[PDB]
């Protein structure tokens, strides 16, 4: 929540993003910003490039190709929001290594 | 309920601005978190009647 | 107040603390003093290996109401939090395992974020080792004080807390306030001596 | 091999990330520690001790990479 | 007010009208005769790109007991550009 | 054209294989391509595409172009594609019009897109062989005076001719042949002196190069226009007078282009003469006939002159119209019913109406046209003029007018007729697919009695056909084999009514 | 998770019996109590399998006996289905191979059983 | 970019996610290989 | 059986380092494919060889070794020919349900075929005469998780003769 009157932690405004991304610490930014803040579980199904649930994929109507995806909540909100409009991000998963 | 000792007593009490069930008997929380609207929303939001909803 | 510029390049964290600033020469340039309140709040999941099962034995009997203790305690298996207020912590104690997670309070030695809200270089956050203490507001070495801008005239300081290993490393090293003595951008040592000081 | 022969900052901050995490999880230990509960303190001592069964995989831009091992690298 | 669908509407609407019965006659069966033997004719021809077997793990003797046969037919190179000769 | 580009998928899948259809079906949605970039786009190697390309432009499937630089571009024919489903149209026609021979003919030209004379006549003879027995034999010269009966008739044409590298450009040789198409012997039959007999498959140079013949689907297309014309001049007014129609158009069939809005300037007296004895007519009944053709509302046919007694021509485009008009009204009329069919022909004949106008004409009560209106109007059969008091166009202050454009509906009609075909083809060969166990399971209590059936074919083995356990299956199997039967039989027909659609969307396109 | 080839190579129960054999045996000398307790399914199909394997007469063949078989079944042109099943069943009588093996009809030649059984018994 | 990385919540590449690591383990790539007899 | 060119990435958590990769890898693999069958592929049963082991990379996440590994490993999956001998472990008056011996009891014969005597008429009749073996027919598989089986294939037994039991 925003503050002490509603017991809200503090807010990483832009530039102290700015300074960690200067530091270069990735994975600490990563931390902060993604499993210290909103932390969501997601599976995407790499033939449809859509989202998915419990590895299953109801748009390909399989569970061959659905991921395990770690995700910031805020990012899966704006997915949904822009299918709301008819914009449908596909996404194109590619191996780690 | 404890879902392990079947004790049903468990307790509201208000954590550092955390709110939880917790088990009495065996210290096990059975239900964390809760949602609840902000203000700056609050503020956008309209409220809805009976009435009108039903039309 | 939209999606974009409200909440995607910005957003608020947990495990976070401000706090009144205040001086303390008695400390190294590298640590920095916490009250024991917010240490008590705070807490670092600590996973329980074979190399501290017996000190994470010890904090967990010390309990939340003593400052070198725990908050919750989370089994390999099951992911059932264990709130340490209720039942006897000492067969809890007894039965940790390998692998387990214990949310212990932040203690000596712990890596912690520190930051200034008026951000204009990189300097204006840092990475100390904290060391707990019994008063109120955060104290450090006030060689320190030039890159933060800070003076002691009421201002207040964000703290910061990583719960990862990876984080925690690399808040030290490349935060470190050892590792970033001199700015930047000419290379001018930033830390250095301060008024009564100098004098 | 025609990088760097220094150890830079960041090669060093996320060997040892990576080594504390790993330690963290019951990883064995090869610097016969001596009550050093942290597990970041073993991670320093093995990296001084050059000990870290860690080999880094540097990556030209092109997709052409290098493997240096950790006790190949000159540490500061 | 409409009534509320309780229920959804099904997969499919019964049609009150009916298709009409096909043509009949000599000419009809004749047609459908012809295709399904143009079809074999079609599958037997040369011009039928056969897909290429596959999952075939061992070697036999038996192989060249079942053995499927048929001609090559060859293009005219000189109608087409000799760009496309194997 | 996505339903086009489906049912073309599914016909080069079905006819020549798959790494042809995956080329087809590439070319089809991409146009003119080179080579190069077709291999690459399509994850084919180059000489899968070098096979599927020869055994398309073999088949005057696709075709190619030289650009800047020497650069070889194929692009494919769609309707050309759409055409294979005609074939067996094509052969019942030439069936009726000739005999058999004829009939393989065109067959074999269809299932091998262009041949010579010595090929043709002698793939035709081999296959006329094994249809007789008795050890009689067939000749080239029927196959040959049949053939060229059908060239003469124009439908059978040369193929692109192959221009004369020596006369022109001697030395490095272009990327292709670069083939060029001469009128005058599209029909310039070459003599094959030598006659033989095709062998009767016992299993135990070139005169007539560089010229290839195939198929001219444009004489079937003409001829089909003219059969749906007769047909429908006799269902309306007379035999007799279909036959009179049938007889100029037939007069006219060489005498006119395959694009013309009207046929030549023949008059009755020459009509007469060359009506067949079998119609015992009189001049004058002819002259009546014509005179009330020509008042006959549907304008087939039109005066154009008083010259020559009665001089007479032909609506093409009129007449194509009115059939497209009527097959649509035909469809309607079994898909909504024969009230909404009442209201779309008052539309038809009053171009702009409003609604209220509709109703008090047709006498239909409120609350069931204005359904069929809305209906009807929401299937893209209709449109609305939204004709308005001020130019803002915009709400409760503005006229609407029924409007029905045959062009439009004809257009989503002849889609939705290529989705039809699509959904059957779809239909028959997932069924084919998950009955072809009992496909393997018929072909091998077949295969007993063709393998070794007159060669130690014992009769105690007969009894042992039905011993195999498909005698319940067969009920099965006979079921899918009516039902795969009536799915062909019904598409054919559907085919038929493409046929005329198309042909209204040839006739009012001009392509300047 | 994806697989290159669902008919890679067609093996003997031979070899599953020994690989089978090797995998109890090291497993009993790899005794862990945690993997072992993650997945028991491991185990229950380890043992089952074995034991449907060692009831048939799976066992006592080597790699020089199926090899040799192998080569003596070449010279008589059958296909590798029909011995591979028969050398997983082991028929030394006639009647099987007669009726019960598939491809009777001019291929038994009424002769080549007996040497069949003889394989067999081999 | 670093923008839309944070924004998909994986890992920067500037810095510490430049280049990868890898486990110094006893391992023999391309092991012996049991042959098969029936084939 | 069959051997199938099995590709697949394996984690293997830090606390089995001191062993070496390749039988933690087989450990590991041996319970991630028991018993479970595979779509389009058949069921599996054990690793039999690993033929490619690359590097070990690391993530930043959970810190464990992760392994692509291409190896070959043993699939039942019938060629729709192959003979089988299995034990008829229960009967349905419309088909009859036969086990293969402690393999697994999914193979579902629908009883249409044998000897022009057929019938189930539920008192566990294995077949009206005049240790089962099987002639197998197809194979299917289907994704179970339709909500938040898949291998039985169709078997059939014609006249075979069946000296040894009628
Ligand atoms: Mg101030
Ligand atoms: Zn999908
Ligand atoms: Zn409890």
């Amino acid at each position: 929540t925003e503050g002490r009157s509603r017991d809200g932690g503090l807010r990483l405004g832009e530039m102290e993003r700015d300074c960690l991304i200067g530091y270069g610490a990735s994975m600490l930014l990563l931390e902060r910003l993604m499993i210290s803040s909103d932390a969501f579980e997601v599976d995407v199904c790499g033939q449809c490039g859509l989202l998915g649930y419990s590895g299953w994929c109801h748009y390909c109507k399989s569970s061959c190709h659905v991921s395990s995806l770690r995700i910031p909540y805020a990012c899966k909100l704006l997915f949904q929001e822009l299918q709301s409009m008819n914009i449908i991000p596909r996404l194109k998963l590619s191996k780690y290594n | 309920r404890c879902p392990d000792c079947g004790s049903t007593e468990l307790v509201e009490d208000s954590h550092y601005s955390q709110s939880q069930l917790v088990c009495s008997d065996c210290g096990c929380v059975v239900t964390e978190g809760v949602l609840t609207t902000t203000f700056s929303d609050e503020g956008n939001l309209r409220e809805v009647t009976y009435s009108r909803s039903t039309g | 107040q939209g999606r974009f510029r409200g909440n995607l390049s910005g957003k608020r964290v947990d495990f976070s603390g401000r706090t009144v600033i205040s001086p303390d020469p008695n400390l190294r340039i590298d640590e920095v003093a916490v009250p024991v309140h917010v240490a008590k709040i705070l807490t670092f999941p600590e996973k329980v290996n074979k190399a501290n099962i017996n000190f994470l034995r010890k904090l967990v009997q010390n309990g939340p109401e003593v400052h070198p203790g725990a908050n919750f305690i989370q089994q390999r298996h099951t992911q059932m939090k264990r709130f340490l207020k209720y039942g006897n912590r000492e067969k809890m104690a007894q039965e940790l395992k390998y692998g387990d997670i214990v949310e212990r309070h932040l203690i000596d030695g712990d890596v912690v974020l520190f930051n200034r809200q008026p951000s204009l270089h990189k300097l204006s956050i840092m990475a100390h080792l904290a060391r707990v203490k019994p008063h109120r507001t955060f104290r450090f070495n006030e060689c320190v004080c030039t890159p933060y801008n800070a003076d002691f005239d009421g201002d207040e300081m964000n703290l910061h807390l990583p719960q990862t290993e990876e984080a925690k490393a690399e808040a030290l090293v490349l935060m470190g306030t050892k590792a970033n003595l001199v700015t930047p951008r000419n290379g001018e040592p930033l830390i250095a001596a301060i008024q009564d000081f100098l004098t | 091999r025609i990088t760097t022969p220094y150890m830079t900052k960041y090669e060093r901050a996320r060997v040892l990330g990576t080594r504390a995490l790993q330690i963290a999880m019951c990883a064995p230990v090869m610097v016969e520690l001596e009550g050093e509960t942290d597990p970041l303190l073993i991670a320093m001592k093995e990296l001084k001790a050059r000990k870290i069964p860690i080999i880094i995989r540097r990556y030209l831009p092109d997709g052409s990479y290098e493997d240096w091992g950790v006790d190949e690298l000159i540490i500061t | 007010l409409p009534d509320v669908v309780l229920k959804p509407p099904p997969l499919f609407p019964d049609t009150d009208y009916k298709p009409v019965p096909l043509k009949t006659g000599e000419g009809e069966e004749y047609m459908l005769a012809l295709k399904q033997e143009l079809r074999e004719t079609m599958k037997r021809m040369p011009y039928f790109i056969e897909t290429p077997e596959e999952r075939q793990d061992i070697e036999r003797y038996s192989k060249r007991y079942m053995k499927v046969y048929k001609e090559e037919w060859i293009p005219d190179w000189r109608r087409l550009p000799r760009e496309m000769m194997p | 054209t996505q339903a086009e580009i489906k049912l073309c998928s599914l016909l080069l899948q079905e006819h020549f294989g798959e790494i042809v259809e995956k080329i087809g079906v590439h070319l089809i949605r991409t146009g003119s391509q080179p080579l190069r970039v077709i291999a690459h786009d399509t994850g084919t190697s180059l000489d899968q595409v070098k096979k599927a390309l020869c055994v398309l432009v073999q088949h005057n499937l696709v075709s190619y172009q030289v650009h800047k630089r020497g650069v070889v571009e194929y692009e494919a024919q769609c309707s050309r594609v759409l055409r294979m489903l005609r074939y067996p149209r094509y052969i019942y026609t030439t069936k009726t019009l000739y005999s058999d021979t004829g009939e393989l003919i065109v067959e074999e030209l269809l299932l091998n897109g262009k041949l010579t004379m010595s090929a043709v006549v002698k793939k035709v003879a081999d296959r006329l062989t094994e249809t007789m027995e008795d050890g009689k034999t067939m000749d080239y010269a029927e196959v040959s005076n049949t053939f060229v009966r059908l060239a003469d008739t124009h439908f059978v044409q040369r193929c692109p001719s192959v221009p004369t590298t020596e006369n022109s450009d001697p030395g490095p040789p272009p990327p292709a042949p670069t083939l060029v198409i001469n009128e005058k012997d599209m029909y310039l039959v070459p003599k094959l002196s030598l006659i033989g007999k095709g062998k009767r498959r016992r299993s135990s140079p070139i005169p007539d190069d560089g010229i290839y013949w195939q198929a001219n689907l444009d004489r079937f297309h003409q001829h089909f226009r003219d059969q749906a014309i007769v047909s429908a001049v006799a269902n309306r007014m007379d035999q007799t007078s279909s036959e009179i129609v049938r007889t100029m158009l037939r007069m006219s069939e060489i005498t006119t282009s395959s694009s013309a809005p009207f046929t030549q300037p023949l008059s009755s007296n020459e009509i007469f003469r060359s009506l067949p004895v079998g119609y015992n007519i009189s001049k004058q009944v002819l002259d009546q006939y014509l005179t009330l053709l020509a008042d006959d509302p549907l304008e087939f046919v039109g005066k154009s002159g008083d010259s020559g007694g009665g001089m007479y021509v032909i609506n093409l485009h009129k007449a194509l119209a009115s059939l497209a008009t009527a097959t649509l009204e035909s469809v309607v009329q079994e898909r909504f019913g024969s009230r909404c069919a009442r209201i779309f022909r008052l539309v038809l004949q009053k171009k702009h109406i409003e609604q209220k106008q509709v109703e008090d004409f047709a006498m239909i009560p409120a609350k069931e046209a204005k359904d069929m209106l809305y209906k009807m109007l929401s299937e893209n059969f209709m449109s609305l003029q939204e004709i308005p008091k001020t130019p803002d166009h915009a709400p409760s202050r503005t006229f609407y007018l029924y409007t029905v454009n045959i062009l439009s509906a004809a257009r989503m009609l002849l889609h939705r007729c290529y989705k039809s075909i699509a959904n059957l083809i779809e239909r028959r060969q997932f069924e084919t697919k998950e009955n072809k166990r009992l496909l393997e399971k018929s072909q091998r209590v077949e295969a007993i009695i063709a393998s070794m059936q007159a060669t130690g074919a014992e009769e105690a083995q007969l009894q042992e056909i039905e011993e195999m356990i498909t005698a319940p299956e067969r009920q099965q199997l006979e079921t899918l084999k009516r039902n795969v039967n009536k799915l062909d039989a019904s598409e054919i027909q559907v085919d038929e009514t493409i046929f005329l659609l198309e042909s209204y969307i040839e006739c009012t396109m001009k392509r300047q | 998770m994806e697989v290159k080839d669902a008919n890679s190579a067609l093996l003997s129960n031979y070899e599953v019996f020994q690989l089978l054999t090797d995998l109890k045996e090291q497993r009993k000398e790899s005794g862990k109590n945690k993997h072992s307790s993650g997945q028991q399914n491991l185990n229950t199909i380890t043992y089952e399998t074995l034991k449907y394997i060692s009831k048939t007469p799976c066992r006592h063949q080597s790699p020089e006996i199926v090899r040799e078989f192998l080569t003596a079944l070449k010279s008589h042109k059958l296909t590798k289905a029909e011995k591979l099943q028969l050398l997983n069943h082991r028929p030394v009588t006639a009647v099987e191979i007669q009726l019960m093996v598939e491809e009777s009809e001019e291929r038994l030649t009424e002769e080549q059983i007996e040497a069949l059984l003889h394989t067999v018994t081999s | 970019g670093v923008s839309e990385c944070i924004i998909m919540g994986i890992p920067m590449n500037i810095g510490t996610g430049l280049f990868k690591l890898l486990h110094k383990a006893d391992r023999d790539p391309n092991p012996p290989k049991r042959p098969l007899i029936f084939d | 059986f069959v051997l199938v060119e099995m590709v697949d990435t394996v984690r293997i958590p830090p606390w089995q380092f001191e062993r070496k990769l390749n039988d933690s890898i087989a450990e590991e693999l041996n319970k991630k494919l028991a018993n479970k069958v595979v779509y389009n592929v058949g069921l599996c049963i054990c690793l039999f060889d690993i033929t490619k082991l690359e590097d070990a990379y690391v993530f930043p996440g959970d810190g464990a070794s992760h392994t692509k590994v291409h190896f070959r490993c043993v699939v039942f999956h019938p060629f729709l020919d192959e003979i089988l001998i299995g034990k008829i472990k229960g009967c349905s008056p419309e088909g009859v349900h036969v086990s293969l011996g402690f393999f697994d009891d999914i193979l579902i014969p629908p009883e249409s075929l044998q000897q022009p005597a057929k019938f189930d008429e539920a008192e566990q009749v294995w077949v009206w005469e005049y240790g089962e073996e099987i002639r197998f027919r197809v194979v299917d598989e289907s994704f179970v998780d339709t909500s938040p089986y898949t291998l039985v294939g169709s078997i059939s037994e014609p006249g075979l003769g069946l000296l040894s039991w009628w």
